[PDB]
RNA sequence: GUUAAUGUAGCUUAAAUUAUCAAAGCAAGGCACUGAAAAUGCCUAGAUGAGCCUCACAGCUCCAUAAACACCA
RNA sequence: UCGGAGUACAAAAAACCCUCCGAGUGAUUUUAAUCUAGACAAACCAGUCAAAAUAACCAUAACAUCACUUAUUGAUCCAAAAU
């Protein structure tokens, strides 16, 4: 049903923050010494996760809490949503993290990745 | 509701102060002055003085943060009023004078709150040892005289109060 | 009349008095952080995840799978810790960090990935497309050996199968091929299933391929069961998922109970049940690898129900509920002309005597 | 303070006039409406004087 | 020397070749940002006390912290 | 006549020539469309919300905002204006 674009989205809220009203959702985490990125679904379970705590990207990255970092925590997510198969997600960034310099490279690497962002709107919604 | 066992469990004012809003009619600083507990002394003031502006504030700034760290509660960190004065030398061989140049003074002050009585000795201790050069330090009382320099002056009341006297 | 809480009361822990001395967030990224960490605890009251189908709560987990290779941490700890160090002194590396102009080698990440943490991340993308649930029921297994299935559809392209993957039947027409590194001393045994797509029973799936004891790495020259049968969603519900299990055995094992006829195209004999057949051979089986994609119709479906199976080619639609309305009053009071619309059978006017 | 009511006809053409209360001391208003006769925004422009 | 308490980073998690993907989170700093703080952006530094035992549970011991009998003007 | 608080302590309703505050409109631009499931409210007349769908424009865009925002208002007939 997901993939059909004919799943119910669970709307409504709009007192609280972020609303929950997608069927995957980009939760990234900033913390003072790992960046870690995570795609969600609804029912709270995280499906793919690329963080920089991986000691498979820790090996190749310079310092983990970089622009750089960012960008190749962004890549490494985009390559694996493909192989998994999610192409579509949304993400409800916090107004001045979406000023930020390495969010705002993050959400590159996701286009120029082939995830796409602004899930398809639902068929009879 | 009430009967339910989760009762009261959204309240929040009892977390955060009353936070009296600033009135047009009562907007007023009144300052509840604190004098001489068992082992807390009363409100000071830490008037930084120096010729230099960006010396003065770097230290100011230095305090401040001091404080924060070590749990002491500043309750306003304001600056005096700057003042200015006109350095005249004299000519040799001669008395008229001449303009020699203007030199300002630059103060800088950090209220602080009240302080334990053996803390006392502690903080002053790391204020004067680090005074980087020529910041005339000054602990002094915060008294309403001592206030009173940052506000304006009122000749309109100073015409009826040297009539009324 | 006041009720006593049953439980410790959310924000008793902190004191009510000398607010000052409490240090606050300052901040609005910090209260998402806690007020989520909150979120996921078992309250004693009410919860979204409660009523929202948290599918059972806590769940025992049945593993059924290789055990974890044996990894001393000890040993590990150093040795990561002074390749950092290398990687952290170069000065030509803190060059590009510096001026945001660097790159990493996915491929070698690829590559590093599937041998640390692929196995644990492959397990919660079948436990998110329930591949566990309808084939093992509540045990799950971790996908230890890594395994990569790939479909030949030109001359040298080649359409990769990854874990939750989108792939159209036409690529999927002839068979694929499969590489997994394993030494020769040990079987193999490869399964495609078509999870949903079987028509008569809802809770029975299909069998697409079967290869019996594969030695080694080469999966022809182990022995064949069941042949392969390019996949046949309906043209109606689409997006089936069909899922490749690894199975480990230690013995040679008679899989002639399971044999299948060569030229098979009866679906009443493709009938199959995963759990079923891994209940006759828990005790020399084991579960090792998986990958599944997803796969909907086109137009080389068509030719499989035809020229193959020898059958009509079913088609489905997607039939919403009908609209809900209320039972019809005698005299509707304050409602629109159209009311009378909504309770009528048919548009075309039907005259009775006349 | 008192305001004006105004009747304000579309620049494309068609009959379709809207009113819209406007301050007395502003002058001649022009806004941008949407008249669905032509299912696209146009410009509206004030015409006549109906109520104080 | 001897008698009694303790020793992952500032607190604290996992861990402690007991198994697992892994030494985590928050603090603490520099710079920029009306003047102070605070937010925000960019960005810096890092410990599994020590050895032994157990190698498939984790603790003893050593050393050190630290008090004591106790050298002292 | 219309709204808010107490009387009316916890779903709704509830009176007095009862106790206290107000409203008979301003400011601004984001000038706020068409069509329809289902409901709250109510003697009646009135009042309120509203998914889906269509158009408008980021080319898969509908809550005008602020002032305790709640009240800022008047039925037929009849008259005047382009209809
Ligand atoms: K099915
Ligand atoms: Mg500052
Ligand atoms: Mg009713
Ligand atoms: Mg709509
Ligand atoms: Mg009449």
């Amino acid at each position: 049903l997901e993939l059909l674009a004919v799943a119910r989205k669970e709307r409504g809220w709009g007192t609280v923050w972020p609303s929950r009203e997608f069927w995957h959702r980009l939760r990234v985490i900033r913390t003072q010494h790992h960046i870690e990125a995570l795609v969600e679904h609804r029912n709270g379970q995280v499906v793919v996760s690329a963080s920089t705590r991986e000691w498979a990207i820790k090996k190749h990255l310079y310092s983990t809490r970089n622009v750089v970092a960012c960008e190749s925590v962004g890549r490494v997510l985009a390559e694996r949503c493909l192989e998994a198969g999610i192409n579509f997600m949304v993400y409800h960034p916090t107004p001045w993290e979406a000023a930020s310099d390495s969010i705002k490279r993050l959400q590159h690497a996701m286009t120029e990745g082939g995830v796409v962002l602004r899930e398809p709107r639902r068929i009879y919604e | 509701y009430r009967s339910k066992p989760t009762h009261g469990i959204g309240r929040y004012k009892h977390l955060v102060k009353a936070q009296e809003p600033k009135k047009k009619k009562g907007k007023v600083e009144v300052r509840p002055i604190n004098l001489g507990t068992d082992y807390e002394y009363g409100v000071l003031n830490i008037h930084l003085i120096a010729y230099d502006m960006a010396l003065a504030e770097s230290y100011a700034q230095y305090v401040h943060n001091l404080c924060n760290h070590l749990a002491i509660k500043v309750e306003e960190s304001y600056a005096m009023p700057t003042k200015t004065m006109e350095v005249l030398q004299l000519q040799e061989q001669g008395s008229k004078m001449f303009l020699d140049a203007v030199l300002t003074t630059h103060e800088r002050v950090v209220q602080i709150s009240g302080l334990s009585a053996t803390f006392a000795e502690i903080f002053l201790e790391i204020i004067h040892s680090n005074l980087p050069e020529g910041v005339k330090l000054s602990v002094r009382e915060h008294t309403e005289e001592d206030f009173k320099g940052r506000f304006k002056a009122r000749p309109e009341l100073e015409e009826l109060l040297a009539k009324l006297n | 009349r006041r009720a006593a809480p049953l439980g410790p009361m959310p924000n008793e822990d902190i004191d009510v008095s000398d607010l000052e001395r409490l240090k606050k967030y300052r901040s609005f990224d910090r209260y998402r952080r806690r007020a989520e960490q909150e979120a996921r605890k078992p309250h004693w009251w009410r919860t979204y995840r409660e009523h929202f189908g948290e599918e059972s709560g806590p769940k025992d987990r049945v593993d059924i799978g290789l055990p974890p290779p044996k990894v001393s941490r000890t040993q590990q700890l150093l040795e990561r810790k002074q390749a950092l160090r290398e990687l952290r002194a170069n000065v030509e590396e803190e060059r590009a960090a510096r001026l945001q102009t660097a790159r990493i080698p996915l491929e070698a990440v690829r590559a590093e990935w599937e041998r640390t943490c692929g196995p644990y991340h492959k397990q919660r993308l079948a436990e998110y497309c329930g591949l566990y649930r309808d084939l093992f029921h509540g045990a799950t297994f971790v996908p230890r050996v890594p395994l990569h299935v790939a479909y030949a559809v030109g001359e040298d392209d080649l359409m990769p199968v990854y874990h939750g993957n989108e792939v159209t039947p036409t690529e999927a027409a002839q068979a694929p091929e499969v590489t997994y590194e394993a030494d020769e001393g040990s079987l193999w045994t490869l399964l495609l299933t078509n999870l949903d797509g079987h028509l008569l029973e809802p809770d029975a799936e299909y069998v697409h391929w079967l290869v019996t004891n594969i030695p080694g790495n080469r999966v022809t020259e182990g022995q064949e069961t069941c042949p392969y049968l390019p996949p046949f969603p309906a043209r109606g519900s689409g997006f089936h998922r069909f899922a490749f299990l690894l199975f480990k055995q230690d013995k040679r094992i008679d899989f002639s109970g399971d044999t299948r006829p060569s030229p098979c195209y009866q679906l009443a004999q493709r009938t199959f049940h995963t759990f079923d057949f891994y209940k006759k051979h828990q005790d020399a089986m084991t579960p090792a690898g998986l990958a599944f994609f997803q796969c909907r119709w086109d137009d080389s479906v068509t030719r499989v129900f035809h020229q193959l199976l020898d059958m009509r080619e079913p088609v489905f639609e997607f039939v919403r509920p009908p609209p809900y309305h209320p039972k019809q009053k005698r005299f509707p009071h304050r409602q629109p002309l159209r009311y009378l619309d909504r309770y009528r059978d048919s548009h075309e006017p039907t005259y009775g005597i006349y | 303070s008192k305001t004006i009511l105004v009747k304000m006809m579309s620049q494309a053409g068609t009959g379709f006039s809207f009113n819209t209360k406007r301050s007395r001391l502003r002058e001649k208003l022009t806004l941008l409406h949407y008249d669905p006769v032509v299912k696209k925004k146009v410009l509206f422009v004030e015409q006549k004087k109906i109520r104080s």
